[PDB]
């Protein structure tokens, strides 16, 4: 009897090799004795090679290892949500057991070119320095990149918390996170009540490699079943670095030759395997979308690294937070140099297209000027250019922590700035304009937010400035 | 059977054949014990831990000493667990070696002893704390500008004779007399005479009875580097899991702790990774890191100096350690030349925990506050030599007039100081410090002489040492 039951040969570094099993299939799930499941990787002539997705510390040459007949697999359904759970779909918080009764495999062919649709719907973020200049639609993947402590854990968060209006389930999926981490970040979501629709995948640095390497994959697979019924979907993958990191200890484990920065041949076959099934899905395939934002960890700001270049060859844009601005109070850390959004734009609602367009490219001049400034003096107009504008642009860009805005006080704001209201008040001044106009816009001016709400462009040509100068009337300098 | 041989020695390397459905497990302990039959032999007495399983019944080791005089054929027993450690109070005051062992002659353990496993999965998801905390230090600079966090890593920088040892006593000191809890300082692959040093520093100020080292300096071999660490790590995991308490733990260098775990990988075999690194450098980081949290009933924070080789802060080894610290205090030879201790730079040092969120509105302002006056006098410093101490504007006048108070009063006087200056020390509560600086912002104390701020615990401190001067 070898065609269901194999014998252990070699154990050692989170990888086996068993004996017999003649009858296994490539990526079948397998069972050892202690309950520790098992992925048959390679097919040899007289043995079989097994990569081991839990503690390796009870499995000893001789086990036996049994067969399951089932390729790679997770559990999926809307049981699984407000749950926090490992790659293997086995429930962590202690919340008793999961009861789903469908699964997915973990690996499946992408939509293909002809079930796709150009990415026409906004995803708001709830923040400003996002949702103004480089629009995120749905069914797009935006990398999320930049250096350890800048905010990128707390993008993520705040756009997850921004969906409890909009009709999205939110998937989670931490790599090599630490724990506190986790169960911090966890708690944050549960105060502010968006485990009602969120899936948290969790595989921390205590792992072994193969769940850091396999964490991604459950992630979209459990997506998938949401995007497939024509629902939409949001995953946010806190590192992809580290995941490359993972799958390179386990190829150097498994002896293949590497290539540069000792990283294997296939680690841009990973990446675009994972984010190629992120797609809007049309009206024949049931106008589903997935929306992924993946983390890239540089260091000292890097875009030039190879794993950096990789992850932006495949995604279609980039959001770049600087440290330097994140240090010393510009703390959004948005880089508008380096941000843009290829298919964005497309999926942004009128009034903030038809105001908030030349913002991203201004801001850029007057970061040229700040710097060309230093030489000295300059023209009047440069002067008014700089100052008036810019540094009222920065300063209202700014937004604190876990405060989302609605993109009609968004807008309001935005075009408040961009028609020269906010060009006489001081710069130490327009964060407590912004507090106090949202207050007198919810007191007067809930018509024009309504207007906003339903048409999706400006209230009128002229109207907003009279409601304008009533707040400027109210309000007073310092 | 529970008795196998030896059938290859490569070095630290160590193969050994068991019985057919006899083999140990994964990072079990192996002893070889030998007595010379003639006079072609020597004694030996050895611990192997497990690495791998080889195929064919056999077992590859790493020895945890000198594998000379090994011969192919003697006979290895099974302890049927990893290394086991003793544990507890009798632990307080006592030097060990990596195995337990007991280097000081204050003589051996009794076997009745509890031991614990020195390698042991990190604590579950449910066990952690949901709630940041801080850990009050009781001293001003770090309380104030960057604050501690039960269950964080924090990175220690600093250049020779600057203050590091004395810092480090006194938290321990602070550590115990308030928050009731102990300390554990591993030495990892660090100097022999330094340790020494230390123990006898540590012995003067008094500290020795409520601390437990372990050592393994550089002349041990790699195995033992690799799991000192580890043993200091399980000796103070046993008073948080079962008596409840705070506990500092001391690393002297991880970095000793990434070599250590290269050089073993190399002679296991395993292809090297980017810079020569293991391919298994984060996994071991992790597995060393991750049990360092804070948990329902307790917590253990550690304190950790890292060696950047080359100044390279994107080497794989920094980038890896630095993933995971939450705070991180740099020594300054201006301030320890200029006379203020701890000599902690108030501008370098950065802390996760500085967030309106975890310390308060009060506190985040005032530190901000202090941090931009102190940038702003640090300006004003070269205009000073460009253009001269009168020529600056009266605003920047009071700007300087505040720093140098500011600059005063962030210093403090240590108990084991006292050994040196003749002065007692100062435990300061976090509350007494935030309403001290802010009072010293309001220019409440413009009056008072900018010298009897100079060394001083709480503010009252400094109202008596100016009414004594004049
Ligand atoms: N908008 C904000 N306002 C205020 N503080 C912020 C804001 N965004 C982030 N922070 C602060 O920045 C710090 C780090 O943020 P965050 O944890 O999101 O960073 P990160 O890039 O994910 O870090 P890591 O490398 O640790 O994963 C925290 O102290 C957080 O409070
Ligand atoms: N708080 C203090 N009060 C008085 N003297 C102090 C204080 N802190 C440091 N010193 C002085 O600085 C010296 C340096 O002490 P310490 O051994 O802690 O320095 P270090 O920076 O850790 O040095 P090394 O690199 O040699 O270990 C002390 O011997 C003492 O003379
Ligand atoms: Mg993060
Ligand atoms: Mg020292």
């Amino acid at each position: 009897q070898v065609s269901d039951v194999g014998t252990v040969i070699q154990v050692g570094d989170g990888i086996a090799r068993a004996h017999g099993l003649d009858n296994v299939m490539s990526g079948e799930l397998v069972e050892f004795a202690n309950g520790v499941m098992g992925m048959a990787l390679n097919l040899e002539e007289n043995n079989v090679g097994i990569v081991i997705l839990g503690p390796y510390t009870g499995i000893k040459e001789g086990d036996e290892v049994r067969r399951t007949g089932r390729i790679m697999e997770v559990p999926v359904g809307e049981a699984l949500i407000g749950r926090v759970v490992n790659p293997l779909g086995q429930p962590v918080d202690g919340l008793g057991p999961v009861e789903t009764t469908e699964t997915r495999p973990i690996e499946s062919p992408a939509p293909g070119v002809m079930d796709r649709r150009s990415v026409h719907e906004p995803l708001q973020t709830g923040i400003k320095a996002i949702d103004a200049l480089v629009p995120i639609g749905r069914g797009q993947r935006e990398l999320i990149i930049g250096d350890r402590q800048t905010g990128k854990t707390s993008v993520a968060i705040d756009t997850i918390i921004n969906q409890k209006d909009q009709n999205m389930i939110s998937i989670y999926v931490a790599i090599g996170q630490k724990e506190s981490t986790v169960r911090t970040v966890v708690e944050t979501l549960r105060k502010h009540g968006a485990l009602d629709y969120t899936i948290v995948v969790t595989a921390s640095a205590s792992q072994p490699a193969p769940l850091l390497f396999l964490a991604p994959y459950a992630g979209v697979a459990m997506g998938e079943y949401f995007m497939y019924k024509g629902k939409h979907v949001l995953v946010v993958y806190d590192d992809l670095s580290k995941q490359a990191a993972a799958y390179r200890e386990l190829s150097l484990l498994l002896r293949r030759p590497p290539g540069r920065e000792a990283y294997p041949g296939d680690i841009f076959y990973l990446h675009s395997r994972l984010l190629e099934r992120a797609a809007k899905l049309s009206d024949a395939k049931g106008g589903g979308s997935l929306t992924a934002l993946p983390f890239v960890e540089t260091q000292a700001g890097d875009i030039s690294a190879y794993i950096p270049t990789n992850v932006i060859s495949i995604t279609d844009g980039q959001i770049f937070l600087q440290s330097d601005l994140f240090f010393s109070g510009v703390r959004p850390a948005i880089n508008a140099g380096l941000s843009v959004s290829r298919v964005g734009g497309a999926a942004q609602i009128k009034a903030m297209k038809k105001v908030a367009g030349t913002l991203r490219l201004d801001l850029a001049a007057y970061r040229e000027l700040e710097a060309f400034a230093q030489f000295g003096s300059d023209l009047d107009k440069a002067t008014q250019a700089k100052l008036a504008r810019g540094a009222r642009t920065v300063e209202v860009l700014k937004q604190d922590l876990h405060q989302p805005i609605p993109v009609e006080k968004q807008v309001l704001i935005i075009y408040a700035l961009t028609r020269g209201f906010l060009d006489d008040i001081p710069v130490e001044d327009v964060r407590r304009f912004e507090k106090e106009f949202y207050l007198f816009l919810d007191q007067n001016g809930q018509h024009l937010l309504e207007h906003i709400r339903t048409t999706k462009d400006l209230p009128n040509e002229d109207d907003l400035n009279k409601a304008i100068e009533a707040f400027k009337k109210t309000f007073v300098v310092s | 059977m529970t008795r196998g041989r030896v059938i290859q020695v490569m070095g630290p390397v160590v193969d050994v054949k068991f019985e057919n459905g006899h083999l140990p497990a994964i990072y079990n302990a192996l002893k070889i014990q030998h007595k010379a039959r003639n006079e072609n032999e020597v004694d030996i007495d050895l611990t192997l831990e497990v690495a791998l399983h080889l195929g064919d019944d056999t077992v590859r080791t790493i020895a945890m000493a000198s594998t000379d005089g090994l011969i192919r054929g003697m006979e290895v027993i099974d302890t049927g667990a990893p290394i086991s450690v003793p544990v507890g109070e009798v632990t307080l005051g006592r030097v060990f070696n990596v195995l337990g062992e007991p280097i000081d002659l204050e003589g051996d353990i009794p076997a009745d002893a509890r031991r614990d496993p020195i390698h042991r999965p990190a604590p579950k998801f449910e066990e952690l704390a949901t709630e940041v905390e801080i850990l009050e230090t009781g001293i001003k600079v770090v309380d104030l500008l960057a604050p501690y966090i039960k269950g964080g890593k924090i990175g220690l920088f600093g250049g020779a004779g600057v203050g590091k040892t004395v810092l480090i006593q006194e938290l321990i000191h602070n550590i115990a007399q308030e928050h009731g809890g102990i300390s554990v300082f591993a030495g990892v692959g660090e100097r022999t005479r330094e340790g020494n040093d230390l123990y006898h520093e540590m012995k003067d100020s008094g500290v020795i009875s409520k601390t437990a080292m372990v050592f393994g300096q550089m002349n041990e071999p790699p195995g033992a580097r690799m799991r000192v660490a580890l043993t200091g790590l399980t000796m103070a995991e046993y008073f948080r899991d079962e008596q409840g308490q705070d506990v500092l733990l001391f690393i002297d260098n991880i970095f000793r702790f990434t070599q250590a775990g290269s050089e073993v990988s190399a002679l296991l075999g395993r292809m090297p990774s980017a810079v020569g690194y293991q391919p298994t450098l984060a996994t071991e980081m992790g597995q060393l890191q991750e049990r360092i949290t804070s948990t329902a009933k307790g917590s253990i924070t550690s304190i950790q100096a890292i060696y950047v080789p080359a100044d390279d802060y994107t080497d794989p080894a920094p980038a890896t350690t630095f993933s995971h610290l939450d705070a991180t205090t740099n020594l300054e030879r201006k301030l320890a030349e200029m006379g203020i201790y701890p000599a902690v730079d108030p501008l370098a040092s950065t802390s996760r925990a500085l967030a309106p969120e975890i310390v308060g509105e009060e506190h985040y302002q005032v530190a901000r506050k202090v941090q931009q006056t102190l940038q702003r006098y640090k300006e004003l410093q070269d205009i000073i030599a460009i253009l001269g101490m009168d020529e600056l504007s009266d605003e920047d006048k009071l700007v300087v007039h505040r720093a140098r108070r500011i600059q005063f009063f962030l210093s403090q006087n240590f108990h084991v100081a006292e050994q040196f200056t003749g002065q007692p020390g100062s435990y300061v509560p976090v509350k007494e410090t935030v309403r001290g600086f802010k009072e010293i912002l309001e220019g409440k104390y413009d009056h008072l002489p900018e010298d009897a701020f100079r060394l001083v615990g709480r503010i009252e401190e400094v109202v008596e040492k100016a009414k004594a001067m004049g």
